[PDB]
């Protein structure tokens, strides 16, 4: 045995309520498995968490600084988050120059790739976009494809599209796949018309990412001028939100109704594969209890954030645990941080894996329409991260 | 295409401009 | 009336003198307007002076953070650097958010013109990009031109001359020029025959940006092609290194220099309008004789940066000056900062204009070869960006 521990851990997320991840949406994750951690750490350990705001941008870096300087020099053991690609930058090199680790269940973009120097203490427990691009890399090989149009959304705020097609990129670059990219900016004024019309001039096969309305309109352009039939095969990535089908993606009680299921049927949905277990259930049932007696409904199942926090908070007890039994201290935040890679556990929901480079292996379904005069919608495939293999549902 | 070989500085501020071959 | 002042400032350049920005080859130039400075503040005034290398990248926001963070919580009084594009980000808006005044003769990425909130804190005593732009988008509307290739090297890490043609960029977007562009890493191996090519596809008129060599290389392709020789209007900028915007620029005692010269007929040069004076004379002596005691190969005198960190003093002082009148102290960064904006000012070189966004007015010349035999290439015209009027010469 030890003394008891006293763990000091910096949360660092949007404390505004319209992010799935936001402060509010995570923090019961995390008590929760703090919580069943207790009773791998010496009896009496304890955890005080400081749950600070990222703004999804600068705030984080300010936040954390600043605690820094007045708290004289002293340093938390443990920081969460950011999740927001720009904000989750100095904070993870920062994390990396003071040997503190950094979990995340964010930080998708494709640059945290290179742990070498940089980003050398940051472990990402959702999976990374380069994942997502590793399946479609796979799907393409299945259907023969060689060739592919990438077409997406840039703000020049957040750019989770940018980012997230820029995962397709980097691995179809790699393997040589043919790639025309096409960008626009949804917010701004839409001119839907001139997309289409490069789509009809570089490739029959696409994949695009943007609001799920932004799709819808994008979908509806394209039908009306009848690509819509057998020509072309449309794809969009939605990780997050995906639970539209089983009730129409397409519908929306708009009148656009029926021009949109027509269109949908040559339009496949790549999600991330969610699988359950009885534990599970409990966490969704108690996490939703709280957010709700907060002013704020959930989505059914918790998101896939809040899921990745919880098994972060578990993948840390579970480094300082063989850490601290080999002799080092949690001030020795290298050696933490090599302890949660390359391993895997069971996670709230299932079997969890981290690969040799801190990245999360991760699981992805497909979407499309079965039953064209209803606009009934399965999930026609999953692929296995890990495992690397695709396969089609039964 | 627009996103170059790299993109090595990826969340640094840089995002004014695209890029391609 | 006023107490013996102690200015506490925090120097971030780099280390490694291969830029023409180094801590050693800008040093000189500060204490010399230290000294001239310190003989307008309330006597017995004191500079203290921290040279720390930025390292062109993280490095510079490591020191400033361990500086303040390790002793009390005590920040600088002024910020001079960092120069790097990527560099100063950080460091720029942890200084806008402690309420600390920074200037540098670098920051001329056109990201940094965007002050309601960020970089609040920032004055740039160089010509950024965009002005660099302004000056391009008049010599395009002097020749009746309206379309344009970009072409440029982009090493993916420091960048210079991406974020130069930014500037470009930024300025035609939105006066409606249209551009073509081209991007390849010089790094890597040149495929100077497509390079070509695409630009035989392109416009034109073709601004270009690269390492003096890489565009002596597609000079002598085009060439080839028969390209040059009043067909296409090839243009780059070289704003600061002299041995590059020097006459004889394509010579290089190799076995090609009269080729070369044949290729450079229709090349012209965008760089700076150096103005000198009786001051500067003693300026670049001493500045000279210190960069020579300290081993540094003399390059060939004073650069824009050198040049720019000494009027960059200057402007602080006299900021301070004001904002101590008004019952402020050396603390309130803002005060002064907006006290450096909107002004005209004696530098060692002559009258210095800051609009009223914080950047520094930029006057331009061109170079082009005025006898194809000779090899001489003497300034065709200039530009002023305050007046804004570009003038051809007799
Ligand atoms: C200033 O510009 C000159 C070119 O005008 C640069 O000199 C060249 O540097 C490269 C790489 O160091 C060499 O391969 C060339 O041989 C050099 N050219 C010659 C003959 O001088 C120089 O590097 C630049 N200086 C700075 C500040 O980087
Ligand atoms: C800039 O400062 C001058 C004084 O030198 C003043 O007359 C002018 O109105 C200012 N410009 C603005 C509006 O910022
Ligand atoms: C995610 O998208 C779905 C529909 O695609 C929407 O119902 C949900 O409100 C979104 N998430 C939030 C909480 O903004
Ligand atoms: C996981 O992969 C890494 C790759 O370097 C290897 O070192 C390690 O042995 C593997 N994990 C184990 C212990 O099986
Ligand atoms: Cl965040
Ligand atoms: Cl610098």
């Amino acid at each position: 045995a030890l003394p008891p521990q006293k763990i000091e851990v910096l949360v660092l997320l949007p404390q505004d309520d319209s992010y799935l991840f936001s402060l509010t949406r995570v923090r019961p994750a995390i008590e929760y498995a703090l919580r069943s951690v207790e009773g791998l750490l010496p009896p009496g350990t304890r955890f005080q968490v400081a749950y600070e705001d990222s703004d999804c941008g600068n705030r984080a870096l300010f936040s954390l600084v600043d605690r820094v300087a007045a708290a004289r020099g002293a340093k938390p053991d443990l920081i969460l988050g950011p999740v927001c690609e720009y904000a989750a930058a100095p904070v993870a090199r920062l994390a990396s120059h003071w040997d503190l680790p950094m979990l995340s269940a964010g930080a998708l973009a494709a640059g945290f790739q290179h742990k070498d120097s940089e980003y050398s203490h940051l472990t990402r427990v959702a999976p990374a976009y380069a994942k997502m691009g590793e399946m479609m890399l796979a799907l393409f090989r299945h259907h023969h494809w060689s060739r592919a149009a990438l077409v997406y959304s840039d703000d020049k705020l957040e750019r989770n599209c940018y980012f997230t097609l820029e995962g397709v990129h980097e691995v179809f670059q790699e393997e040589g796949l043919h790639t025309s990219i096409y960008s626009f900016d949804e917010t701004k004024d839409l001119d839907l018309e001139d997309i289409v019309r490069n789509i009809q001039a570089s490739e029959r096969v696409v994949i695009m990412c943007a609001s799920s309305d932004t799709i819808r309109s994008i979908m509806l352009v394209a039908h009306r001028h009848g690509m819509t039939s057998g020509d072309y095969a449309f794809f969009n990535i939605e990780l997050f939100n995906s639970s539209s089908y089983g009730d129409g993606s397409w519908k929306r009680g708009d009148k656009h109704d029926f021009e949109a299921k027509q269109a949908y049927s040559s339009l496949q949905t790549v999600t991330l594969l969610r699988t359950v277990k009885p534990e599970f259930e409990k966490f969704s049932m108690e996490v939703k209890s709280s957010v709700e007696k907060q002013g704020l409904n959930m989505e059914d199942y918790v998101n896939m954030f809040v899921e990745g926090f919880h098994d972060a908070i578990l993948l840390y007890v579970l480094a300082l645990h063989e850490v601290l039994r080999a002799g080092y201290s949690k001030k020795d935040g290298g050696k933490i941080i090599q302890q949660t890679w390359n391993r895997t556990f069971e996670g709230i929901a299932g079997q969890v894996s981290i690969d040799a480079n801190g990245d999360r292996y991760g699981d992805f379904s497909v979407i499309a329409m079965t039953d064209v005069e209803a606009g009934t919608q399965e999930v026609i495939g999953d692929y296995f991260g890990k495992e690397g293999r695709f396969e089609m549902r039964p | 295409g627009c996103f170059g070989r790299k993109m090595d500085r990826i969340s640094s501020s840089s995002g004014l401009g695209c890029k391609v071959l």
